[PDB]
């Protein structure tokens, strides 16, 4: 117990579930669920089963419109399924209790294999699981069928794609969560690299579920990137429990005191008042015309209030709309609205305004970036923001009826199919307060 | 609590406090119909129905998301109509809106609202349905547009920064207005119906109603408040990047 | 039979190509060459440029010329060029080669056309896409379309810009002006385009070359960028949408990455380089890019002027520059596209599969390979034997191995049709040619050549792969000369067998038919002789904007 | 009198205070002297690119609705047209960027080191001198240990070179005068001193491989090339075996252990490899420009940075390597035509020298706050007083990067601190967005809203002094108006303490060399000669194509 | 000085960079702390522990060392615990011939 803070946990229906809980109880240093999270993210592929059945039909290897004339092989793989899942996992497994995983999903057209933790605790990186994955597949494919040396090579790329030529995945038919450890944009990036559409899909379109997941693995990324270290802890402690794992039910009862006929100023009112009651900001100076300027009382509790208002907020404006193209500029004018309301600084100060600038730039012109749901903590467009900016992004694309183009249903088919069937990650704030009340008092 | 909406002593910053203000309704200074206005955005000609992009949410199967559900969707969103704009260039020689200023106001005001602030253009993206609505109701009717300072325009926006024509109207390249009246779209394309937006406002009678800082207006150097408030944000972000601690919040 | 070299060696030297016998150190050292007299005359009409510094200068090191200076006859043309004039710093149309593929970017067009129609609500007819095509063409090289006082690109530096639309689509191609359309019936022989339009299918894809000045001021990575900003602005102006708004970030993401098809890809930290360099370009690609498939029915003819091109462009311009520079590796790439040497020993190969196996005759085994590639390699080095003078030509061991083992792996390919298979024969060529002689290349040219057999048809993450996604970053190949420009020819052997209209990506064989290119890709060996003979007229030079 | 007063004369015919004017009766876009040169040699052109669309400015955008405007480039009496200052068309301006390009320093006392110690060769200056005369044969291309060599041709690069200098006076006067880059002979005694005195008993190498193979190739081409022939040097000048253990030694010194290069490699999103525009820091570029040996004027200094930071990092890097088209000259002009950003630095000068003194004030936030807002709220003032003005300056980006270059230049003039200056630049960019109720395009602040807490952030993506950030610094990765002007303000810290350099010693003096093409201590008088077209770049291909 | 941070950070942390940087900020907070460093002097402190980052995706002229290289110099996936120089297993070792060949190997074999 380094920190005195407490916490009231409360889930995503907002009833509530404990009192008086440490705020450490949440720390992806403490937390046995966020530790889970990450173990699993790094050590889960998802396979696509029917794309390297197709692959190796039709001979299209190696990335978009690349095909490879006399050179295909018809496997019936789909159909034997069930010998693969069994030849992936005997490969795959080195003890008969360990945490080894092979699934089929979808009538044997996907797979969802998952390493046992004993082969990543050997790896310096991730991508372990990828290039084990797609060894196991192309011995089980070759040795089932018994395909010849010469025709063998169609096999690799088919699953692999592109590789070695390609430093990245280029037409390959395996796919994580997580990057290639070549497209980070900086040191300890790794778990930024997890596009919107992915954390929307796997947690099925719930806004709780899809906050808490991005703002847990926005948070755990910011302790790998060294953001979180000293008298920065506190703060993204702060930041993870208000903004994303709903700590006193505060984003609720904005969403509940706005969601009727609110806006995004009224959040950013209803947030003023709370953060004045709870002694979290006090009046700094009187000035003519009667305007209060403010002042901070407690400087990292401050951004936690505003973070878990800039949730709401982004909830309200994009759900009153019904469109994920909103939330570039709700995340713009509801920190540059509180910094001009009170004369505190925004959330992340300023960083996540800073991040929203770029965000609207880049969602509405023609030099780069895409639709809300392309992006990512990695892309060097929505990198800027420490954890506060890519979550509420994740409730605009939840709650969007079908305005992009871009949607999760067009890039993220697979990946959403295999990490929506995992109970942790379709609703991680469950058995994240589970977690937290796991280690309460061992802390 | 009651909002403060905007720091500062001058009425320039007043005149952004009542833009921001919801509960301060600006006086009708012109009428404009509805059917001009739907031509003037040139989405769809009036009579033309409603273009749907999705389904109504009525007819959706969604399932339980208890925090979804607090938040009333606007009118556009339920039929699901299509995303469309409306964008204006406001002249920097005491224009009734600015662009900021604009886009904080839509912000404070209007539910759904997606807007986009540019030195030369502002730029609003809502439900066809409810924007219609929204531009006559506010945009085209409140004292915050003029038809001489605030050109309504979707494309070549050149002009907010530049002089004054012969007649004292703001530069438009495809002169898309010549009483002020409107020949053109907002896209550039002629309306075979010319549109009245009516009188324009002098100079003289914009300086207590315009929302920006200027030498030959009210010099901004004039609000020591406005800078006090700017000089203590700067320093908050500052403070705050350097260490996030009371300890150091003490040199505020 | 004749042989096909004795054309080049008779008219190369004095005395009978079998005699072991000759006179050296009576040539007058450099002065016996036209090219270095001219050489030694610029620098001393420069060294005023200069000030005081030295330049250019035959006394500085190893006086050259003690050897008999050998002039080159490019394989299958007439045309009988100095040495130093193949060097591609001194040859205008080996740079222009590089720098129409460099140019060169795809753009898939549906999905664009999609976000116009499903989102905008705006319909996309043949004559909105006309329009758009005009307005592409006023873009891309550097003109203004949406914002008033912008400035422009001199259009005397742009002349070679164009973005052209092609389709597997005939009912949307007839739609389409003769002016903005590479006709795939037009341009490809009838089986060809049928198999070129099966392979595409009902998409329509843009091919946009940017300014050849673009890629020489800035990079290759650039071009893609360029390409999509323009791509972007024409769609605003063409549909007259708003100039900015979230749709146009759809398109963005389209030109940028979803349906972009570059010539290479991006390469690790090590040879760090953006996309569309030599590095990046697979094979299969590269024997793609060259059009002699759709103007010869010959195969051989198909494979080595792939190798051509391969050579040129991998050991000349990527290892003789890119990766290492100074005097460089033109050498190394003239053994495979010189003397019709390399084509004595395809013919003599392809003549020896017809008469055993038949083209595509025999499923890939492990004797085949053995069988096919010892008979190549033997009467190559037989060659180097009963010929001095040969030997003489190509006096760098690599030189002799590149050749013997590209016609020892073409002829497989013959066979088989099968990548790989050749690419074993290849490297039995080497094992062979390495205890003939007991010699085989440079210090470190059979790297790749020991790993070889093993990662020939290894199954392992980053030692598998189909020769047609095979390049220049494949581990083994990413350091050595001899091998990349031979290998794409091996590419070509396998589809050239089977009469097969492309070899890995259908949109690059139908980019590059596009006669509207500076480069004729349909005969590289003869455009290079163009080039030594500076008959060549290159783009992207600055004479409009540079005082005469 | 105001400065831009003199450069507005020319521009407009009416009063500049007058905010009236008469518009739609200029002819279009016939105008423009260099729009009917485009037009007319686009009916020339038409026939050899066959029946296919060339520039017409009937498409789109009827260009000419207003006085298109000349641009007259500060400090100079040059009056170019607007369009020939952008980079495309502009020689001058792609030679500076290809004179960049094509420099590596390589440091020769390791080499010299493996010579003596391991292969018991002794250097002495008898063999210096040969070794700079077989690379100056070597480096353009030139064979010097193997038979039958082809050879590049000398005609296509007659500006490839390679000289020496050294910190060791003793070492330096036993070299040839055609070798060597004079410390002593090109810079003022005091700068020299302090550079010898940063650089040390050192010896280098620069190498300037020729324009064509950065033309041809890439920036990461330049280092390798150098490498080779510094190989080879080494194996001809010293009579050494031709490939032997020791050789391998030279190889890893030149292109590892002892290389200088202008700019580092990118991540994957915006992959290049090293001396690229993106990986030069703002302190290199800072001391690329030559203006600090030729001038006292410590505010001409700080602007010819600026003029060289603008035009190599908006219009050729985020201008073309970053998006392409048309580009962004406009950007970049603002920061060095018509003596705007001149009168808003002097001013600022004038400010501090009264107030602080210059380096009279140690780095505060009263400090900071008190220049900062003084001089944008002047900048936005002279904006105000003249409608003319800032009709010059149309686009709010423009203003919003001139305003905070001035306030930052100012900062630095006063406190010596580039970190400090850096503040003040985020200061003016809220201070301006207050002023006028708008700052610059969609996307321009997200640096500047990030700015104030990652200026003196000490966070592992967030610190750096700013002579170390760049073009790849997070923040700075993709906006226009802030990567030049960054630059001036790196350069403004040093020039207000009278410093030589300000972060790499080994750039200054390798930059001061007079056998370059482009002249890097007057950037601003160059890009007018480029503009006129009366500058010779390098890398043409006439001595191989035919007339 | 001999850093180690607790396994428990790295089993949070997708890759091995993490003791890289939050070696970096314990040095930086330890030293500014300690000596009081003022605002405007501490970014000179990061640059003398990490050197030219972020601006270098690498460390470049940096005080802090680890015996892997950075994650974005990889040759190919899964190249981690390749990238150890031969010197640094020698070094390590005393130049003690078995201990040096075993520590190759089990790094090699376990990449
Ligand atoms: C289509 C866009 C959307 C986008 O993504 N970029 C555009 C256009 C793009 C194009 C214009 C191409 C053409 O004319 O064919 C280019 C030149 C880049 C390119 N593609 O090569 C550019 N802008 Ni724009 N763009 C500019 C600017 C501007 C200013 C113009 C304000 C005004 O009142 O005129 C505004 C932003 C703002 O409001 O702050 C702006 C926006 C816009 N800019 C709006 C067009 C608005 C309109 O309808 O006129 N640019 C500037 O701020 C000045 C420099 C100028 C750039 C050209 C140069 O530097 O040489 C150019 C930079
Ligand atoms: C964002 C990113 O684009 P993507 O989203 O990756 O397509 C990136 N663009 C840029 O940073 C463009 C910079 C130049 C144009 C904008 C000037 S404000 C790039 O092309 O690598
Ligand atoms: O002599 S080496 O084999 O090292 C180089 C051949 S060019
Ligand atoms: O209009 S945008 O601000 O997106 C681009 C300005 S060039
Ligand atoms: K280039």
């Amino acid at each position: 117990v380094k920190y005195e803070d407490k916490i009231c946990l409360y889930n995503a229906k907002g009833e509530l579930v404990e009192e008086n809980v440490p705020l450490e109880a949440i720390s992806p240093l403490y937390n046995p669920t966020i530790q889970k999270l990450v173990k699993d993210i790094k050590r889960t592929v998802a396979v696509n089963l029917a794309g390297i059945e197709n692959a190796l039909k039709t001979g299209a290897v190696g990335g978009k419109a690349c095909v490879i004339p006399g050179r295909t092989l018809d496997l019936p793989i789909v159909e034997n399924a069930e010998t693969i899942m069994e030849y992936v996992d005997k490969l795959l497994r080195i003890s008969p209790d360990d945490d080894t995983s092979v699934k089929l999903i979808n009538d044997g057209k996907q797979m969802a294999v998952q390493l046992p933790s004993k082969r990543l605790e050997v790896a310096a990186e991730y991508s372990i699981s990828m290039l084990n994955t797609a060894m196991a597949l192309k011995e089980a494919i070759i040795k089932t069928f018994d395909v010849d040396m010469f025709d063998a090579p169609m096999v690799h790329a088919a699953i692999l794609g592109r590789y070695p030529q390609v430093p990245d995945y280029m037409g390959a038919n395996i796919a994580s969560l997580l990057g290639a450890p070549t497209n980070l944009e900086g040191l300890g990036y790794a778990l930024r690299n997890i596009m919107v559409n992915h954390y929307v899909a796997t947690t099925k379109k719930n806004i709780m579920n899809a906050v808490a997941f991005a703002s847990i693995m926005e948070q755990t990324a910011m302790f790998e990137m060294g953001d979180a270290i000293g008298s920065f802890e506190r703060l993204h402690l702060l930041g993870l429990a208000y903004q994303g794992l709903n700590a006193d039910n505060l984003v609720i009862d904005l969403v509940k005191a706005n969601g009727k006929n609110g806006t995004v100023g009224t959040v950013v009112a209803s947030i003023v008042e709370r953060a004045l009651e709870d002694g979290v900001i006090t009046e700094d100076k009187k000035m003519p015309s009667g305007f209060v300027l403010y002042k901070p009382v407690d400087v990292a509790k401050w951004n936690a209030y505003a973070a878990a208002g800039l949730v709401a907020a982004v909830i309200v404006n994009c759900g009153a709309a019904r469109a994920a193209q909103n939330v570039a500029s709700t995340i713009l004018y509801y920190n540059d609205i509180i910094e001009y309301e009170t004369g505190l600084p925004g959330v992340d100060f300023g960083r996540a305004e800073g991040t929203a600038v770029g965000f609207s730039f880049f969602s509405h012109s023609i030099y780069g970036g895409g639709g809300p749901g392309i992006f990512n903590g990695n892309h060097i467009v929505t990198r800027h923001s420490k954890g506060f900016a890519i979550p509420p992004v994740c409730a605009a694309m939840c709650v969007d009826a079908g305005t992009q183009m871009f949607s999760p249903e067009k890039t993220s088919a697979l990946v959403g199919a295999v990490f929506s069937a995992i109970d942790e990650f379709r609703e991680p704030l469950k058995y994240v307060i589970d977690g937290a009340l796991a280690v309460k008092d061992k802390i | 609590y009651k909002p403060q909406f905007y720091p500062g002593e001058t009425k320039i910053a007043q005149n952004r406090r009542n833009h921001m203000n919801p509960e301060v309704e600006l006086e009708k200074l012109r009428e404009i119909p509805d059917e001009d206005v739907v031509k003037i955005m040139g989405h769809r000609q009036p009579g033309e129905d409603y273009k749907t992009i999705h389904p109504p949410l009525e007819e959706m199967d969604l399932p339980d998301d208890y925090v979804r559900d607090l938040v009333e969707p606007i009118n556009g969103a339920k039929e699901g109509h299509r995303i469309r704009y409306i964008q204006f260039a406001d002249s920097m020689y005491f224009a009734p809106a600015q662009p900021y200023d604009r886009a904080r106001t839509y912000m404070w005001r209007f539910r759904g609202v997606d807007t986009g602030t540019l030195s030369g253009r502002q730029v609003i993206e809502m439900r066809e349905s409810d924007l219609e609505a929204l531009s006559k109701n506010f945009l085209i009717d409140t004292a915050f547009f003029d038809p001489a300072r605030c050109g309504i325009r979707g494309a070549t926006v050149h002009g907010h920064s530049l002089r004054l024509d012969e007649n004292g109207l703001m530069f438009d390249a495809l002169q898309r207005y010549v009483h002020v009246v409107y020949v053109k779209d907002q896209v550039g394309r002629p309306l075979d119906e010319p549109v009245d937006v009516g009188e324009l406002l002098p100079e003289e009678k914009l300086r207590e109603i315009t929302t920006i800082y200027r030498k030959d207006g009210v010099p901004m150097r004039e609000d020591k408040e406005l800078l006090t408030i700017v000089k203590r944000i700067h320093r908050a972000r500052t403070l705050g990047g350097f260490c996030p601690t009371e300890d150091t919040f003490k040199q505020l | 039979e004749k042989k096909l070299f004795l054309k080049a060696l008779k008219e190369k030297f004095e005395e009978d190509p079998k005699e072991k016998y000759t006179k050296f150190y009576v040539f007058g050292g450099w002065r016996q060459s036209a090219r270095k007299r001219e050489f030694v005359e610029a620098a001393e009409k420069l060294a005023e440029k200069r000030g005081g510094i030295p330049f250019y200068n035959p006394d500085i090191g190893v006086p050259l010329g003690q050897r008999k200076l050998m002039p080159y006859k490019l394989s299958g043309t007439d045309y009988i060029v100095e040495g130093d004039d193949l060097h591609f710093m001194n040859n205008a149309a080996m740079q222009q080669f590089w720098d129409d593929i460099r140019r060169t970017v795809i753009v898939g067009m549906d999905t664009a056309h999609a976000v116009l129609e499903k989102r905008l609500g705006v319909e996309v007819t043949p004559e909105t896409i006309n329009e758009y095509m005009e307005t592409i063409n006023h873009a891309l090289p550097g003109g203004a379309v949406v914002q008033e006082h912008m400035v422009e690109v001199h259009p005397a530096l742009a002349w070679d810009c164009y973005a052209k639309i092609f389709t597997g689509d005939d009912e949307l191609a007839d739609e389409i002006d003769k002016k903005f359309l590479i006709d795939i019936n037009k341009l490809f022989p009838e089986e060809q385009a049928e198999q070129l339009k099966a392979a595409i299918g009902k998409r329509t894809y843009q091919v946009s070359r940017v300014p050849t000045l673009v890629g020489r001021v800035c990079d290759g990575g650039t071009i893609a960028r360029w390409s999509a900003m323009q791509i972007g602005m024409s769609f605003i102006t063409a549909y007259k949408l708003c100039a900015g708004e979230a749709a146009i970030a759809d398109f963005s993401y389209a030109a940028k990455h979803a349906d972009v098809i570059q010539m290479g890809t991006l390469l690790p930290a090590r040879r760090a380089r953006g996309p569309n360099e030599p590095g990046g370009i697979p094979f299969g690609i590269l024997a793609d890019v060259v059009q002699t498939t759709r103007v010869s029915d010959d195969p051989v003819e198909q494979s080595l002027e792939v190798v051509a091109s391969g050579a040129m462009l991998y050991d000349q311009i990527w290892l003789g520059s890119y990766m290492s520079g100074g005097v460089g590796f033109t050498q190394y790439a003239t053994a495979s596209y010189t003397d019709d040497i390399l084509d004595d020993f395809s013919y003599y190969g392809y003549d020896y599969v017809e008469k055993k196996y038949g083209i595509c005759g025999a499923k890939p085994t492990m004797d085949v390979v053995e069988d096919i590639a010892t008979e190549v390699t033997l009467y190559a080095l037989e060659c180097y034997d009963e010929f001095p003078a040969l030997l003489e030509d190509h006096f760098g061991g690599s030189q002799r191995a590149a050749v013997a083992a590209a016609a020892s792996g073409i002829s497989v390919c013959m066979a088989t049709g099968n990548s790989n298979a050749g690419l074993n024969g290849w490297y039995l060529s080497q094992i062979l040619h390495k205890e003939y002689h007991s010699r085989l290349g440079f210090y470190g040219y059979d790297l790749q050549d020991q790993c070889g057999a093993s990662n020939s048809l290894s199954i392992r993450n980053d030692e598998s792969s189909p020769l047609e996604l095979r390049g220049p970053n494949y581990p083994n190949y990413a350091m050595n000369v001899g091998h990349q420009g031979e290998y794409a020819g091996i590419t070509q052997a396998a589809h050239s067998a089977r009469k097969d209209a492309f070899a890995l990506n259908p949109l690059i064989k139908v980019a590059f038919a596009d006669p509207s290119l500076v480069f004729d890709f349909s005969h590289p060996r003869k455009e290079f002789a163009r080039g030594a003979l500076r008959e060549f007229e290159p783009a992207g030079e600055r004479d409009p904007i540079i005082p005469a």
